[PDB]
């Protein structure tokens, strides 16, 4: 059947430490071995290491031993991965993955199944507020027959802020753009088309809401 | 330590045809290679293990080929939910090594720019600076360039993009460039400008405003 569950995403602060989960399901969990593997943001893949549940013990990338440490619990089925000394160039997501049957040292390993993967958040950081601004069309440009227009989102500490445009209603011709973290501050910003002559009569106004500082801004253009 | 390359980061494919993507080693891996497909964004799968078996209900339109230092992945007629990265694997040595990724993109009619620039705004002014934004919407393809242009000659080193991945929906990239000024350094200098280089134009789009016409 072979399924893995791992744990749920966490922010945590530098040099702390943290321990996720991969409950298997579906195989007999000590006959496979499991792997962690990292991906940061914009680079490939990278093994972390293994470690087989059926007796025989494991192996590991050297350059993240120390810093790691994989463990089992035979009995609930779940692997487990401890970093240590979190620094940010540990946020990454984070998968197990199982390695077919048979071995390891050569092949016989290769990942035939993956779990959804944990993200790992490293920050010192507290939670900031988000400072909405009202992009509004500029003085001399010459009257389209379609307006965009936007609000930029500044500030934000952590990560997740949603914007609304009408509150929900212009669902098209709406871009969400990646938000882009400078100095511990996240920003983001976000556009919406309306034909011209729907605006500035009919009213635009965006929503913000970022849920950790327990804000709920709205700007009108 | 085996160096896995992918020479290629991204890869333009319209939907039916042919594509290949290439694997390299930096050294002979006894066919011990693997293909892992990871959707946008989401979870990983193994397509093809030892060159070119083929993991089970991965569909025919895969094929894997290779020797000794170099490999290769076929999809055959490019269908849409192939539009993902693809990673190669050794399994030879130890540690079991990746290449940095390969992503398809879909080919599709050339589609121009819409871009538009705002001025900076009355609170954030009171908040003590002042950030100008362009935002260029919905181009393709994604080769796209971008200047700020101030009072004839131009200005980075305060600008800050953001690009979004193909849109799902219409096969697009839209992309917010923000300078971020001080409000003196925004006192000085009445034009502003955004400027924008693509394919679909041997002029420059240009978008400006006058700070002294606001």
């Amino acid at each position: 059947q072979v399924q893995l569950q791992q744990s749920g995403a966490e922010l945590v602060r530098a040099g702390s430490s943290v321990k996720m989960s991969c409950k298997a399901s579906g195989y007999t969990f000590t006959s496979y071995g499991v792997n962690w593997v990292k991906q940061r943001p914009g680079q490939g893949l990278e093994w972390i290491g293994y470690i087989n549940p059926g007796k025989g013990y494991l192996s590991y990338n050297e350059k993240f031993k120390g810093k790691t440490t994989l463990t089992v619990d035979r009995s609930s089925s779940t692997a487990y991965m401890q970093l240590r000394s979190l620094t940010s160039e540990d946020a990454a997501v984070y998968f197990c993955a199982r390695s077919f049957y048979g071995g390891s040292d050569l092949a016989v390993y290769y990942f035939d199944s993956w779990g959804q993967g944990t993200t790992l958040t490293v920050s010192s950081a507290k939670t900031t507020p988000p400072s909405v601004y009202p992009l509004a069309p500029g003085c001399g440009d010459t009257t389209g027959s379609s307006v965009t227009l936007g609000c930029l989102v500044k500030g934000y500490f952590p990560e997740s802020v949603t914007v609304t445009w009408n509150s929900g209603s212009l669902s098209s011709s709406v871009h969400t753009f990646p938000a882009l973290l400078q100095s511990a501050l996240y920003t983001m910003s976000s556009s919406v088309t309306v034909p011209s002559s729907t605006w500035p009569s009919q009213t635009v106004t965006c929503s913000v809401a970022h849920p950790a500082s327990s804000t709920t801004v709205d700007k009108k253009l | 330590d085996i160096q896995m390359t992918q020479t290629t980061s991204s890869l333009s494919a319209s939907l039916g045809d042919r594509v290949t993507i290439s694997c390299r080693a930096s050294q002979d891996i006894s066919n011990y290679l693997n293909w892992y497909q990871q959707k946008p964004d989401g979870t990983v799968k193994l397509l093809i293990y030892y060159t070119s078996r083929l993991h089970s209900g991965v569909p025919s339109r895969f094929s894997g080929s290779g020797s000794g230092t170099d490999y290769s992945l076929t999809i055959s007629n490019l269908e849409h939910e192939d539009i993902a990265t693809y990673f190669c694997q050794q399994g030879s040595t130890l540690p079991r090594t990746f290449g940095g990724g390969t992503k398809l993109e879909i080919k599709r009619a050339d589609a121009a720019p819409t871009v538009s620039i705002f001025p900076p705004s009355s609170e954030q002014l009171t908040s003590g600076g002042a950030s100008v934004v362009c935002f260029l919407n919905n181009f393709y393809p994604k080769d796209i360039n971008v200047k700020w242009k101030i009072d004839g000659s131009e200005r980075q080193n305060g600008v800050l993009n953001s690009w979004t991945d193909q849109d799902s929906k219409d096969s697009t990239y839209s992309m917010s460039s923000t300078l971020t000024l001080t409000k003196d350094e925004y006192e000085r200098h009445n034009s502003y400008t955004c400027e924008a280089t693509h394919k679909t134009s041997t002029s420059p789009i240009v978008k400006s405003f006058n700070r002294n016409e606001c």
